[PDB]
């Protein structure tokens, strides 16, 4: 379910 | 008349700011090792794509237009647009004479050959190789090498309507920015080339439709070519390997 894309989108860079 | 005004110049500065990081050096690690490897496997190609994909996520989050969307909207756009954006990066980084892609921080010695396609899914690889070369060929030499043009094309691709997006406000924002960045690209090109820009503007729809075709036909390219334990997970969300 594209978990890693979502995680990267939602993280604080 | 054709010269850019302050508002247009500001919009371009904001874009360049968001893309800061895209051309930065790679840290030592799995991805950098794969890029420097003389003999690359399909897993190495996935490792390389991981770098650019992550950088796209970071860029988008630096753009005010993007941050007007809901979190689900943001996700839907990145999911729908990633392969097209990668392909546009591909056009920026490709050299027809050497037949290879390079990265801006590293000498032209390190590269990925167009013949990487020949190790991918035999059912579709030859057709995808042809599609990429066909797409590359439409671009004028000085247009494909212009970072602002490429950046704007990437943003027009990103802010494209998706049936996956149901939220009325997200849909409004996406349509608005699709037109905004399209208009800005045209104005930018007019500021450089005047009336000669009209011909380039007329080609924008051709580029977008060809990009969509590439994205719609690339999903199985890595099927059966990679050991998951050797390939970054992010690209595997876009390219099914099993
Ligand atoms: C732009 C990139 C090389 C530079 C990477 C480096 C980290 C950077 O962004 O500076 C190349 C390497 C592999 C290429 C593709 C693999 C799959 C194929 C699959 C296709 O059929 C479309 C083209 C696509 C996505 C190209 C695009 C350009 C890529 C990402």
């Amino acid at each position: 379910e594209n978990a890693l894309l979502r995680y990267l989108l939602d993280k604080d860079d | 008349s054709y010269q850019l005004n302050a508002a247009e110049l500001q919009a371009l500065d904001l874009i360049q700011e968001a893309f800061k990081g895209m051309n930065d050096p790679m840290e030592q690690g799995r991805q950098a090792t794969s890029f420097l490897k003389n003999e690359k496997s399909p897993a190495d190609i996935m490792n390389i794509m991981d770098v650019t994909m992550r950088r796209f996520v970071k860029m988008a989050k630096r753009l005010p237009a993007f941050n007007d969307l809901s979190q689900d909207g943001k996700f839907a756009l990145l999911k729908g647009g990633m392969i097209e954006m990668l392909t546009v990066r591909g056009v920026r980084r490709f050299d027809s004479s050497s037949g290879s892609w390079t990265t801006p921080t590293l000498g032209e010695s390190s590269e990925v050959s167009i013949n990487m396609f020949d190790q991918l899914n035999a059912d579709v690889r030859s057709e995808q190789k042809m599609r990429f070369l066909q797409f590359f060929k439409i671009f004028h030499e000085d247009i494909r090498s212009n970072d602002l043009v490429i950046s704007m094309i990437m943003l027009i691709v990103l802010f494209s309507p998706r049936d996956s997006i149901t939220d009325p406000e997200d849909r409004r924002i996406i349509a608005r920015h699709h037109e905004q960045f399209s208009a800005l690209l045209n104005r930018y090109l007019e500021s450089l080339y005047g009336d000669d820009a009209h011909q380039l503007n007329e080609q924008l729809p051709t580029a977008l439709r060809m990009l969509r075709e590439i994205s719609a036909s690339s999903g199985m390219l890595f099927l059966g070519t990679v050991n998951t334990s050797e390939a970054e997970p992010l690209p595997r969300e876009f390219f099914k390997v099993e």
